[PDB]
């Protein structure tokens, strides 16, 4: 997971957590030349 | 030859590779669904029931049914 | 390494319901004694017998005693397994081995018990592990162990005398197949000063690097020098430098 | 063997400082063989003093 | 088996003596060479369920030219050593203001109480010894030569005399046999004391790292 | 007081919004209404580009969609794609990243579209002859999207439910050799759905592994052999 997604950065005029989107990752796998991402 | 397949082409809605076979070596049976259109059947397996046993008697049964 | 394997002459799975009057006449007149004065709960008894006779030439050879093979036994797997056996003296050496019981499978009254195994094939599970994993005497991964009386002046003793003569002692060296150099340099009456592996990995794991490089520069003039032929100490110290210099031995590839 | 043995220590050798160092100037040797001297002159002897 | 759990539990502690003479904590030549008779007649001779408890091994030993920079050498009487017990250990070292310990596991212990050993590494130097790896103390054999770690002012020295970078020296990991024999840590630099068939002796050095 | 050892594991143990939203949809407006100024005194419009990263960067946070929604970013958004006062388009960075995240913003009720103008400001890039090719596709695959759910048709084929797909399957149901052959799959459309066709040595082995590992002659530090996996 991209954790530290719960907050705002910018305080846009209002320690320290990790900022990111939240979302979860995918795990990517190789099948000769091609790359496929799996989320689980 | 080559290696065994185990992942299959759902026989009502022919999506590729969308069913998984699921075997409880507990119970003696073996589950498969479709990861699409969430199609199940499930059948008595033994120790020897391979993925691609359990797939044969969907088709087994499927091709008994409609007649 | 002395597993049971090694001492086993025969086993022989029975359906000996009753050890009081045994199917097998070999033993009724000894079997008597521990029925007589049971060190375990004669309920518990499996019907099933493993018979193990050892071979007396395998067992006197390593200096084994049944006594010694029951405590293994015993031991590595416990109040499960009840193990009986002949005496020492006796014409054939004979273990008596069976599946102990428990209170726990009584209480499931109507429950489907499948995580229970039948006792006959149990038994032969047990001696197909037992034989083959079961450590009687050694240490694992040492095959075999020769006994030597060096002839190679750098496998004797060497101690100086009280005159100054330098007075090479042979004594008797063990020369394994198998490596295993800090069980054996911790073994009494092992000379941990002299005992040393051939094997440079083991070198590293136990003695660390520079001790890896004196390992590494001995092991690299042995092969060069076995054919006579010499190669100037300089050559090999440069490259055990080299494969050691980093803390770690870094291979030539 | 040879080629490995060669592309493992071609850039080892005895620079003016008369220690033993490689391409990373990493300082192999103190001295060259421990005593500092080339292979073609020494000679083999036998030490009276021991034993 | 009490007699070779005896024989066991002498010869790590005269492998553990041997390690804190040499790491420079004052041990008497009495407890140096202790004979297994004097052991046992000292902390007994029936360790399973009895006398000698490993509670009743630990040492406690002070460096020989700081008396306030002690060590304590603790047995864990549990098969695996847990962070509880770490926990128990480190206590009684802040109690006393002992700020190194070495433990002797009797097996391993646990990822989290490795962790925690270094975890507490800039205030409380606590280190593990396997007990199989002390009934030899490796320091002995013929093919270990003599190693010496060398003090910072004469490191100083050493990187200025031969006009030398600290990154520049051969190398030896802190988790190497005698880095852990010593005691020593990265950054830290051992002088090697090692005979030689050309030369006679050869003195050389390896950075912690 | 406390140990050191508790302080140690508490100070490890211790590395484990709507206003800013509403303050950030604020800006945005401030943002866009200073572009109009600078438009007007036909001066580059720099305020909305400048904001762009920061805004972007934070409608990406999923546990924050539903409060930029309801907060009306829709209407900040159709601000922000809105034409200037002399009928040019917004700077291409601002419409091929917002309507990316109009993409990534799915949860949009058909009131939010029809009170916000979203729609509207949207279907106008779509039409707009200075729009680019890819912000074309976007825009015609975002007006697909959105317009789906207002005939109630729906694009994720995993969203039928197996009953939908069992009656349409009823409901469109019509009235030598000296070698072995290879026979080839059933090609039969299968219309009918089959009813179905319906430990005492683990431990001893367990056991006897671990007097295995007991008896290995480990060390309390995993010494790199060959230098992989060197630590720092
Ligand atoms: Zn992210």
């Amino acid at each position: 997971i991209c954790e530290g997604g719960e907050e705002m950065d910018n305080k846009f005029g209002v320690e320290k957590g990790h900022g990111g989107c939240g979302r979860y990752q995918p795990r990517i796998r190789r099948s000769g030349l091609e790359l496929y991402a799996e989320w689980k | 030859t080559g290696t065994l397949e185990t992942q299959f082409t759902c026989p009502f809605c022919n999506h590729e590779k969308s069913c998984d076979v699921k075997m409880d070596r507990a119970r003696n049976t073996g589950v498969i669904s479709c990861t699409v259109c969430l199609e199940e059947f499930q059948t008595p397996i033994t120790y020897l029931s391979e993925p691609v046993d359990v797939y044969s008697d969907w088709i087994d049964a499927c091709e008994a049914a409609n007649q | 390494h002395t597993t049971l394997r090694k001492v086993t002459a025969n086993t022989a799975i029975y359906y000996d319901p009753n050890p009081q009057s045994t199917v097998v006449a070999e033993d009724q007149e000894w079997v008597n004694v521990y029925y007589e004065m049971p060190d375990f709960d004669v309920a518990r008894i499996s019907p099933w017998l493993l018979r193990v006779e050892l071979d007396r030439k395998h067992m006197t050879d390593r200096k084994l005693t049944m006594e010694q093979i029951a405590e293994k036994i015993n031991a590595g797997f416990g109040d499960d397994l009840n193990c009986i056996f002949n005496d020492d003296n006796a014409e054939k050496l004979v273990l008596r081995i069976r599946i102990m019981n428990s209170d726990e499978n009584k209480m499931q009254e109507e429950e489907e018990v499948v995580d229970k195994m039948d006792d006959d094939v149990f038994l032969r599970c047990i001696e197909s592990n037992m034989l083959t994993d079961m450590t009687l005497q050694g240490i694992e991964q040492i095959s075999k162990v020769y006994m030597h009386l060096p002839q190679t002046d750098n496998k004797k003793k060497i101690i100086i005398t009280e005159d100054g003569e330098f007075k090479a002692l042979q004594e008797w060296i063990l020369e394994t197949d198998g490596v295993s150099l800090m069980r054996v340099l911790s073994e009494k009456d092992v000379d941990p000063v002299r005992t040393t592996s051939n094997d440079i990995v083991e070198i590293f794991t136990v003695l660390g690097i520079e001790a890896v490089r004196k390992a590494l520069e001995r092991e690299l003039y042995h092969v060069i020098s076995f054919d006579g032929s010499y190669v100037n100490y300089r050559h090999l110290a440069l490259l055990c430098d080299t494969m050691t210099c980093r803390g770690h031995l870094m291979a030539i590839t | 063997i040879q080629r490995r043995l060669i592309k493992s220590m071609e850039s080892v050798m005895v620079k003016y400082d008369a220690t033993v160092r490689n391409s990373i100037n990493q300082v192999v040797q103190l001295r060259y063989g421990e005593d500092g001297l080339a292979g073609e002159s020494v000679e083999f002897q036998n030490l009276a003093t021991l034993k | 088996d009490d007699e070779e759990e005896t024989y066991r539990l002498w010869k790590i502690r005269k492998t553990i003596m041997q390690l804190c003479h040499d790491r420079g904590y004052l041990v008497t030549q009495d407890e140096l060479d202790q004979t297994l008779e004097e052991f046992k007649a000292q902390f007994g001779d029936k360790p399973s369920e009895g006398r000698p408890r490993r509670t009743d091994l630990t040492v406690l030993v002070a460096h020989n030219d700081d008396p306030t920079d002690q060590m304590f050498v603790f047995f864990p009487e549990e098969p695996k050593v847990g962070i509880k017990t770490i926990k128990v250990y480190c206590q009684r070292m802040q109690e006393e203001n002992i700020t190194r310990a070495l433990i002797v596991v009797q097996q391993g212990m646990t990822p989290s109480a490795k962790q925690s050993l270094v975890d507490m590494a800039p205030k409380y130097i606590l280190e593990q010894f396997l007990q199989q790896e002390l009934l030899i103390n490796i320091t002995e054999h013929e093919l270990v030569p003599e190693h010496v770690v060398m003090t910072k002012e004469e490191v100083t020295e050493l990187l200025a005399r031969y006009k030398l970078r600290e990154n520049q020296l051969p190398r030896i990991q802190a988790g190497d046999p005698v880095a852990r024999y010593f005691g020593i840590k990265r950054g830290q630099v051992v002088k090697i004391i090692r005979p030689s068939e050309t030369a006679g002796r050869y003195i050389t050095y390896r950075l912690v790292q | 007081f406390l140990s050191d050892f508790e302080m140690m594991l508490q100070r490890k143990k211790s590395m484990s919004a709507d206003d800013v939203v509403s303050a950030m949809i604020v800006k945005m407006n401030e943002a866009a209404e200073e572009d109009r100024q600078l438009n007007n005194q036909k001066k580059p419009a720099l305020k909305k580009l400048t904001l762009l990263p920061a805004v972007v960067m934070h409608l990406k946070k999923q546990d924050l969609k539903e409060t930029f929604i309801d907060s009306g970013v829709m209407s900040a958004i159709k601000e922000w794609l809105s034409p200037l006062p002399d009928r040019s388009l917004p700077a291409l960075k601002i419409r091929e990243e917002l309507l990316k995240i109009l993409q990534e913003l799915p949860s949009v009720s058909q009131e939010t579209l029809k009170h916000s103008g979203i729609g509207r400001a949207v279907m106008y890039l779509y039409k707009h002859p200075k729009e680019s090719r890819s912000n074309k596709d976007m825009a015609g695959k975002l007006i697909n999207e959105w317009s789906r759910p207002i005939f109630g048709l729906t694009s994720n084929y995993k969203g039928m439910t197996r009953e939908e797909r069992e009656q349409r399957d009823l409901e469109q149901m019509p009235q030598f050799c000296a070698r072995a052959r290879v026979p080839m799959p059933s090609n039969k459309d299968y219309v009918v759905r089959p009813k179905w066709n319906v430990s005492r040595l683990d431990k001893q082995m367990r056991k006897f592994t671990d007097i295995r590992k007991k008896s290995r002659s480990a060390h309390a530090v995993k010494i790199s052999i060959e230098g992989n996996k060197m630590p720092l």
